[PDB]
RNA sequence: UUUCUCUUCAGAUCGCAUAAAUCUUUCGCCUUUUACUAAAGAUUUCCGUGGAGAGGAA
RNA sequence: GUGCUCGCUUCGGCAGCACAUAUACUAAAAUUGGAACGAUACAGAGGGCCCCUGCGCAAGGAUGA
RNA sequence: CUCCGAACGGUAAGAGCCUAGCAUGUAGA
């Protein structure tokens, strides 16, 4: 979602156009998107999706596969486009891949503040049914 | 009854699925006689029937709130709730004429801005006549262009007010 | 002043009185009766 | 004035009685009339044997 | 001239200043210039004496304060 | 007359493309106004030049209140329309404001019991 | 009106305690520790009109709730009848207190941002924006129908309306003699917060009483 | 950032998207908390600068969204930026002839604009009467004065964020 | 080095200005009240602010 | 899923190591029935409790033991 | 010489006929 920095962008902002501005596109669509068929809040998981997935394509940008520079790893981030706290979340060992908060314990929120996916492979899904009022990050 | 369609209805996100026109010309379309008749339900055939037999094209007149049967009927049409196949295949009739006007403006109450476009631009080459009752009671023979024009550019053609539909500049900016 | 008021319950009286007449010997009390 | 059979009342006013049989208790004891929506081809024979009758 | 006072009791107690010989759809810009609201959409009443866009304000011979039960349409 | 609806739906078909057309250059001539505007404020003519009119919507042709004649407010919701309406002159007295207010004992602003406010610009 | 200016600024000089109290309490911040609440970061316009279509729901619940099928508000905060309501009905909407006094603060709030709305929207775009401002806080003065809940408005709108030619003397000084000075809203924007941070308690209170009696019983 | 917008995709309805369950404090709240006036009342977005961020904690059936930021502008740029401000003002209306300010009503009695600009909102002026400054006497006061926040990638002049 | 959490002490124009309410007195009103007017004193509420543990990111 | 065993032993993998450990007024649903002092026809006035408007235990208006 | 106010004190009470936006989400076999 671009809408105006006060500025130019860096020099390589040129490649990052196509694959942003199509998932920029996917949740555009996802926003303006029917209430009918979303249960109660099945219209709030793949907004999250695409944000995931926005984070998940600049962080492997920014540093995993060290194309973007330094000021893009921070101006993508200082214009709205991706959370920082989130990938400050991802650096940690444990928090791999996972949603905001659908399965986390009784956290700083009374419900959960640590992820959707933060529930374990070997033990969650009580039987057999896995998924998550927050995100459905099975 | 007169609450809902059948049972559900995809609600129009503008302000509602019933109450886009003003509450106070709604509650006085019920309490119309018009009403009376073809109110006991019409879905998708008989509003065909019903809407030919009425060659008028405007909304209020008198000193008290006068609906006509045009404006009537598009509130029907609205509370009814169509899909959007049968609206298309008003949009393309080129024989009956106040039936298409009524697809043409279900569509702009009733639709995305790009299908309103996509779906109203042809109507800009009908230079036929259309008859509109002004608020005073007395006719005015109108141009269909004129008709598009007032809705498309201008703000309530009719006694209804229009969900502030996008400007032209910004879609050709960004799209068709 | 205090005049309006007594007037205000005298005719609140009165019409209780009123209503108490019409409703004892009603078409559903008196003339429903009557057919009984 | 107006006296309904099945109804089994009667109105006194045109516009009130018009507000009666449209919702009736009795007239949904008549049977349940609800407004079902046509297929799409509903709305094409509604349209074709009206321009073949009214105008042809 | 002529002062009015387009009442009503539902937040709007409005006094427009309305002309001597002036018709009413004049006083009508008035009260929605004063009160915020469409003009052909306003309506004045006194218990169902619907005064009309063309006659005149002399005609029922309103004076100064005769206030109006203010309704939309 | 086919032949004459054909001709006036090219008359309104050019009348409602010049209005497009005219919309869209008129971000640019407003801007370009300025412009105009910008090197005439700049280096047209010190206190020689106007190119103006002072135009304004509706003038408020005021008069001048008697003694105590009401602040009337025209009302600030529709002005844009330019409407010959508003060009009355609301400079008269409404109701009360007929009478001299100077015979009087020594003042009555209103004796309605009410009285909260308490001025009448002397200072 | 420099008169009336220096009378507000001597009596807020004598008013003047050291205040050390309260205990440092705030709002808005053991909030987000519950499930109640949710921060981000949306874009001013977006909260602006978000603020005034909940306002509006809000309002249209209470009147829902009370069975009114009568009533409308139409989005700029008038209150409209449909069909002279004059049997029981007149009687039962003599609201006076609160209801007013809502409706006149969320009237002007849904106004300042649908002008700024419209500035987005393609309006003036220019100093126009500013004198519209200038008309809105006169309006608010005027316009603004908050007389009847509550007549000490007066006080600040007289302070308002001698701020206005404490500008244009100012402003309207030299070529620039007769027409419309757009002016600013440093002084009328600042009087206006500062009466709704000290009147939020009060409607916070009224919002308590009547809550219950629409809610829980009497 | 996009929960809210899909939070606000319900307005009332008959238990459709979290209608009934979502109603008694949703009016609740919202009748008894407004706290969001004072706050748009004390955010202007500082039209110079208009592309205001307003952070906004917002409740989850979406009640009311609440402003948490408070305005900090420095006292000595704030009078310079209202200055020159002052003196722009004073050109535009010294030049112009016509001048159309007159729109007071907008929404267009009972026309929510919730459509163009609570979206993506391609249209973003924020260039309204910025003044150009020549680098020459005003440069640094500069790079620092057509910036709602001229402190955040300071280090020197800002004791924090 | 930078921020968020909170129990805690403020007599620094705690905030180079400035909101309301309650109570007690004194005026103007007054048809009853609520809304009121302009002066004094005190107690609270809200927009806040200052200085000191402990616990969480770069 | 992440990083690693001077692991089995390849770079295919096999086994192990440590981080991460329990959200859910569960259901997009189901059925369930009522109230205008509201229009219309009709005659056309000699002590507290239960309710309604309402911000004040300000004030105001009201049938039902 | 520009200071502009709102609610209550207000619409008799009545018997016959008629129409309706709203609300529960469960215990248990
Ligand atoms: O008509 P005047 O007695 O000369 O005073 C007017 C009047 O203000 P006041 O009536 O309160 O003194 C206008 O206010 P409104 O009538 O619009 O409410 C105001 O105009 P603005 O609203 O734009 O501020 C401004 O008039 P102007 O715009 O020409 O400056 C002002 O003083 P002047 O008319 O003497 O200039």
């Amino acid at each position: 979602k671009v809408k105006r920095s006060r500025k130019a962008p860096p020099d390589g902002w040129e490649l990052i156009e196509p694959t942003l501005d199509e998932l920029d596109q996917k949740m555009r669509e996802a926003e303006t998107e029917p209430h009918e068929g979303k249960r109660k809040v099945e219209s709030l998981w793949p907004i999250f999706r695409i944000h995931h997935q926005k984070t998940r394509y600049i962080f492997d940008l920014f540093y995993k596969r060290k194309a973007i520079s330094r000021e893009l790893y921070e101006y993508c981030i200082k214009e709205g486009y991706a959370d920082k706290n989130l990938i400050a979340k991802w650096k940690k060992q444990g928090y791999e891949n996972l949603c905001c908060l659908r399965c986390i314990q009784t956290r700083d929120t009374n419900f959960g503040t640590n992820c959707i996916c933060r529930v374990p492979k070997s033990k969650l899904e009580v039987g057999r049914i896995i998924e998550c009022t927050h995100c459905g990050c099975r | 009854m007169a609450n809902r369609t059948v049972k559900d209805a995809h609600s129009i996100h503008g302000t509602n699925p019933q109450y886009l026109v003003e509450k106070i010309i709604r509650t006085r379309i019920y309490e119309s006689k018009y009403w009376k008749e073809e109110c006991f339900g019409l879905t998708a055939e008989l509003v065909v029937d019903k809407a030919m037999e009425l060659r008028f094209v405007g909304g209020v007149y008198g000193g008290n709130i006068k609906p006509t049967p045009f404006l009537c009927l598009t509130l029907k049409m609205l509370q009814i709730q169509p899909e959007k196949d049968i609206i298309v295949e008003f949009i393309k009739n080129e024989d009956f004429k106040y039936v298409r006007m009524l697809g043409a403006l279900y569509m702009r109450l009733t639709g995305t801005a790009i299908d309103c476009y996509k779906y109203l631009e042809p109507l800009y080459n009908d230079y036929r006549k259309i008859k509109s009752q002004n608020r005073n009671g007395e006719f005015e023979l109108m141009h269909v262009d004129e008709f598009i024009d007032e809705l498309l550019h201008s703000e309530r053609v009719c006694d209804i007010i229009l969900p502030r539909l996008q400007k032209r500049y910004v879609l050709e900016e960004a799209e068709q | 002043e205090a005049r309006k008021r007594e007037l205000k319950k005298n005719k609140k009286q009165r019409m209780m009185v009123r209503a108490a007449v019409l409703k004892m010997k009603d078409p559903k009390q008196i003339i429903r009766d009557m057919e009984k | 004035g107006y006296y309904c059979n099945v109804c089994d009342c009667v109105v006194k006013d045109s516009i009130n009685f018009l507000d009666h049989i449209n919702g009736k208790k009795h007239q949904r004891n008549l049977g349940m009339s609800m407004r079902v929506e046509r297929s799409t081809l509903d709305q094409v024979k509604k349209r074709f044997e009206v321009n073949k009758k009214k105008m042809e | 001239m002529i002062e009015v006072v387009c009442n009503d009791r539902l937040g709007k107690k409005v006094r427009v200043k309305c002309n001597t010989d002036d018709t009413i759809g004049d006083l009508k810009k008035l009260i929605a210039a004063q009160t915020g609201t469409r003009w052909n959409k306003i309506v004045l009443k006194k218990w169902y004496t619907i005064f009309k866009d063309h006659v005149s304000l002399g005609d029922y011979e309103i004076h100064d304060g005769m206030n109006l039960e203010l309704y939309y349409q | 007359n086919d032949e004459e609806e054909y001709e006036a739906w090219k008359v309104r078909e050019l009348k409602r493309i010049k209005r497009d057309r005219e919309d869209r250059e008129a971000l640019e001539k407003e801007k370009a106004e300025i412009e105009r505007m910008r090197n005439l404020t700049e280096e047209e003519r010190r206190a020689e030049l106007r190119a103006n009119g002072k135009v304004i919507t509706n003038k408020a042709v005021k008069g001048k209140y008697k003694f105590l004649q009401k602040y009337y407010h025209r009302g600030a919701f529709f002005m844009d329309e330019d409407e010959e309406v508003y060009k009355r002159d609301f400079s008269a007295p409404t109701l009360e404001d007929h009478f001299n207010k100077t015979i009087l004992p020594k003042v009555m602003q209103v004796k309605n019991f009410g009285r909260s406010g308490r001025t009448k610009y002397t200072h | 009106s420099y008169q009336k200016l220096l009378k507000y600024y001597v009596l807020n000089a004598l008013k003047h305690r050291p205040p050390k109290a309260q205990k440092k309490r705030y709002l808005f911040r053991s909030f987000k520790a519950t499930k109640f609440f949710q921060s981000t970061k949306l874009d001013w316009v977006e909260v602006g009109l978000q603020v005034c279509r909940q306002g509006y729901n809000m309002l249209n619940l209470l009147i829902h709730r009370k069975n009114l099928n009568y009533l409308h508000l139409d989005y700029n905060f008038n209150l409209k009848p449909v069909k002279t309501l004059t049997t029981k009905e007149r009687k039962k909407s003599r609201f006076g207190n609160a209801f007013h006094l809502c409706r006149e603060v969320l009237r002007l709030t849904k106004l300042v941002v649908d002008s700024h709305v419209q500035y987005r929207l393609g309006n003036v775009d220019a100093f126009q924006l500013a004198d519209g401002l200038q008309y809105i806080f006169a309006h608010v003065g005027q316009l603004t129908g908050m007389y009847r809940y509550k007549y000490k408005l007066m006080r600040q709108i007289r302070m308002c309306k001698d701020l206005k030619h404490l500008i244009y003397y100012r402003f309207n000084t030299g070529p620039v003699g007769k027409g419309p000075g757009c002016g600013f809203w440093a002084a009328g924007w600042r009087v206006w917060l500062f009466f709704m941070r000290g009147i939020t308690p009060l409607l916070e209170r009224w919002l308590g009483n009547l809550l219950a009696r629409q809610f829980e019983g009497r | 950032p996009e929960h809210v917008r899909k939070i606000i995709r319900d307005h009332g309805d008959m238990t459709n998207r979290k209608f009934r369950h979502d109603k008694r404090v949703y009016l609740g709240a919202l009748k008894y908390m407004p706290h969001a006036v004072l706050k748009l009342l004390e955010n202007m977005p500082m039209p110079w600068e208009q592309i205001r961020d307003v952070p906004v904690l917002y409740h989850i059936t979406g009640a009311i969204s609440f402003v948490n930021e408070i305005p900090w502008v420095i006292e000595p740029v704030y009078i310079s930026q209202w200055g020159s401000m002052w003196i722009m003002m004073r050109r535009e209306k010294r030049d112009r002839r016509h001048f159309k300010r007159m729109r007071f009503p907008p929404f267009d009695d009972e026309e929510p604009p919730l459509d163009y600009a609570d979206n993506i909102l391609d249209v973003e002026p924020l260039e309204a009467i910025q003044l150009e400054l020549d680098p020459e006497e005003d440069a640094p006061v500069l790079d620092w004065f057509y910036d709602h926040q001229p402190l955040r990638d300071s280090r020197k002049y800002v004791n924090g964020s």
